[PDB]
């Protein structure tokens, strides 16, 4: 049930958070997670970003020093915030609810199990 | 690293017929300790993103049409769905977290003859 | 005063050992592993039992002056008790006499025996010991089948 | 019932079981026995017997034999491999299986190493895959060791809840202990029989006596001990024994 809810159009350099909107669920149960993905047009995904149930947090390495997430279980949503635009970030950015890593052997953590929609980004002046 | 190779690409099978996809993994990405496969299959449908379809590569999510069902063994990783409606126009997926990376199936046109 | 006895090899856990307990109600025959009191007995309000302070792993349980006499043996895994009340016109002296014991009790338990003891009502508000031996004796039977005389074949040679 | 990875045990102990009213009832999906065929079980006898119960799937009662593998014979419940007693299992969807998921049904799907037989493990320590130590969070390779059955009742079979019995019989080195039941009959006076009194096997003519036993007294001898009088176990009256006519 979950829904990434952002801007559609961005601009470069400048730090943003970003709302994957959900319900149906709580976030802070031994077992439960969310991960973040992008993908920019005509490549496959890339996540981004995770919590799970005791705010274990990931992240990828390469943006390590720009993504910044926080789950929010009480709203039902997760705010990660994000620096250092660029157009080669020109994605749209999803999230995917995590549920039991023991079946962790399944999707590279390019999608999960529940999945929302997302919000588009696109960088333009 | 564990490279998910898709099986039909410009897919032009019949409506209501045998849809196949394989997934060729690199290798063989079976965590043994559980006795079952684990794979998660994909849909994109157009505009829209992959929704999970079938996660142990045998047990069907909720909603699904069981005409879809999943097979595969050892690096070879096939999908039994049996009937190609008019909403199977979409773009196709096969992963696994066996792996280091975002490994990934290649996506698959699905022309209806 | 008397109020049971207790049986077994180490009278403690670690290994198994018989419990034969009466309050003023009844008789409370017991089979567990337990941990008795070095010094264990019971009370006389009226609240009692420091016997033991525990009461694991039970593979039996059952609930439910004078002179009292008890034969207690143990063979193949069963422990007969035998048993006689007679009267005394004494208090708490060993009379003289002749009285057969007739059996009571039949437990097949399994459980080793190389120690026993007693259990006493102590002050808030006299006993023997013998023991058995291979012998052979001459029981003198009645009309009605009880025994009222016999004798000890190995006492003298008049015997 | 109880959980699979919290079984009972039950110790069945002296008594007069009668192993045909299961054998026979028809209603279990599965009765194997292992040392012992069926139909003599209500003919011998032993020290103790144990009963064990729990709930499984469907298609893991084959799991529960002597020497087998899968994630319930080697962390949840093992048998020996010299089993002697029976397995009992019966289908229970009715019962167990309830709309939207039954999640009281656990069972453990991780373990540092296989049970010994006939051992019990009810710790919930957070499981060590890899390398890594754990501290007591979860995360990847630090797994909560136990997982929920989710039964519901539209489940094809073989996914539906199964209760199973295990019933263990054992054979210290006691005087004895439980064992199946003993027929028994009318008694006839004035003929020649072959009777059998507890044990007392012989043959004669029974009357109706003037002794008069003691009341712990089960039978009568004469000189050069013949048995001349019995006590019958259900009357409470003795009998007279003469043997039947001969020349
Ligand atoms: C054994 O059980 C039977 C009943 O199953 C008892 O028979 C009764 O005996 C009394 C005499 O005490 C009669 O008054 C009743 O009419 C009898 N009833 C029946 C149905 O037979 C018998 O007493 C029992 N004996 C023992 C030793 O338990
Ligand atoms: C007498 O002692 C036994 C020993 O366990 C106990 O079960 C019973 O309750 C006692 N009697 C009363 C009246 O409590
Ligand atoms: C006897 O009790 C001890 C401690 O309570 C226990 O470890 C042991 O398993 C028990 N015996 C049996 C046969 O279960
Ligand atoms: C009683 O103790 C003896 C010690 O010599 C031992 O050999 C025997 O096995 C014990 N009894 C039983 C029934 O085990
Ligand atoms: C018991 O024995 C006495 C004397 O030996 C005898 O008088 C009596 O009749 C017998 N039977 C009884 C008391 O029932």
């Amino acid at each position: 049930t979950l829904k990434e809810s952002g801007p559609t159009l961005v601009k470069p350099t400048q730090t943003l958070t970003l709302t994957c909107t959900f319900s149906g669920f709580s976030l802070s149960t031994s077992g439960v997670g969310v991960g973040w993905i992008r993908q920019p047009p005509g490549k496959a995904l890339e996540w981004l970003a995770l919590i799970y149930w005791d705010d274990d947090k990931r992240y990828s390495p390469s943006l390590k020093s720009r993504l910044t997430i926080t789950k929010d279980t009480s709203k039902n949503q997760v705010v990660l915030t994000m620096t250092n635009m660029d157009p080669v970030d020109t994605a749209t950015y999803y999230c995917a609810h995590s549920l039991f890593l023991t079946v962790g052997y399944s999707s590279s953590w390019s999608p999960f199990d529940y999945w929302g929609q997302g919000t588009l980004v696109t960088v333009s002046s | 690293d564990i490279v998910m190779t898709q099986s039909p690409d410009s897919l032009a099978v019949s409506l209501g017929e045998r849809a196949t996809i394989n997934c060729k993994s690199s290798q063989s990405v079976l965590y043994s300790s559980n006795n079952k496969n684990y794979l998660a299959w994909y849909q994109q449908k157009p505009g829209q993103p992959p929704k999970l379809l079938i996660y142990w590569a045998s047990t069907r999510e909720s909603g699904v049409p069981d005409r879809f069902s999943g097979s595969g063994s050892g690096t070879d990783f096939t999908l039994t769905i049996s009937s190609l409606q008019a909403e199977d126009v979409a773009v196709y997926y096969c992963q696994q977290y066996y792996s280091t990376p975002h490994t990934f199936g290649q996506g698959t046109k699905l022309e209806i003859k | 005063i008397i109020r049971g006895w207790i049986f077994g090899t180490t009278l403690d856990s670690k290994t198994q050992s018989l419990l034969i307990v009466n309050n003023a109600t009844n008789v409370v025959i017991k089979v567990c592993e337990f941990q008795f009191c070095n010094d264990p007995f019971l009370g006389v309000m009226e609240s009692e039992f420091r016997v033991y302070s525990s009461a694991n792993n039970c593979t039996f349980e059952y609930v439910s002056k004078n002179l009292r006499e008890f034969v207690f043996k143990n063979i193949d895994g069963y422990f007969k008790i035998y048993s006689k009340h007679t009267p005394i016109n004494l208090v708490r002296d060993l009379p003289q006499g002749f009285s057969a014991l007739e059996p009571l009790v039949d437990l097949p338990i399994g459980i080793n025996i190389t120690r026993f003891q007693t259990l006493l009502a102590l002050h808030r508000s006299a006993y023997y010991v013998g023991y058995l031996q291979p012998r052979t004796f001459l029981l003198k039977y009645n009309e009605n089948g009880t025994i009222t005389d016999a004798v000890d074949c190995a006492l003298d040679p008049l015997s | 019932f109880a959980s699979v990875y919290a079984w009972n045990r039950k110790r069945i102990s002296n008594c007069v079981a009668d192993y045909s009213v299961l054998y026979n009832s028809a209603s279990f999906s599965t009765f194997k026995c292992y040392g012992v065929s069926p139909t003599k079980l209500n003919d011998l006898c032993f020290t103790n017997v144990y009963a064990d119960s729990f709930v499984i799937r469907g298609d893991e009662v084959r799991q529960i034999a002597p020497g087998q593998t899968g994630k319930i014979a080697d962390y949840n419940y093992k048998l020996p491999d010299d089993f002697t007693g029976c397995v009992i299992a019966w289908n229970s969807n009715n019962l167990d299986s309830k709309v939207g998921g039954n999640y009281n049904y656990l069972y453990r799907l991780f373990r540092k190493s296989n049970l010994k037989p006939f051992e019990r493990d009810i710790s919930t320590e957070i499981y060590q895959a890899g390398s890594t130590p754990c501290n007591g969070v979860e995360g990847f390779n630090c797994y909560f060791p136990l997982q929920s059955y989710g039964f519901q009742p539209t489940n094809g079979v073989g996914y539906q809840p199964y209760r199973v019995v295990v019933l263990s019989f054992e054979l210290l080195h006691a005087p004895a202990t439980v064992c199946g039941p003993k027929k028994s009959t009318n008694l006839v006076k004035n003929k020649c029989v072959n009777f059998n009194f507890n044990g007392l096997t012989g043959t004669g003519v029974l009357t109706e006596s003037n002794k008069k036993f003691l009341p712990f007294q089960q039978f009568g001898r004469d000189i050069a001990d013949t048995t001349d009088a019995v006590r019958d176990p259900q009357t409470l009256e003795i009998l007279d024994i003469t043997p039947c006519s001969f020349g």
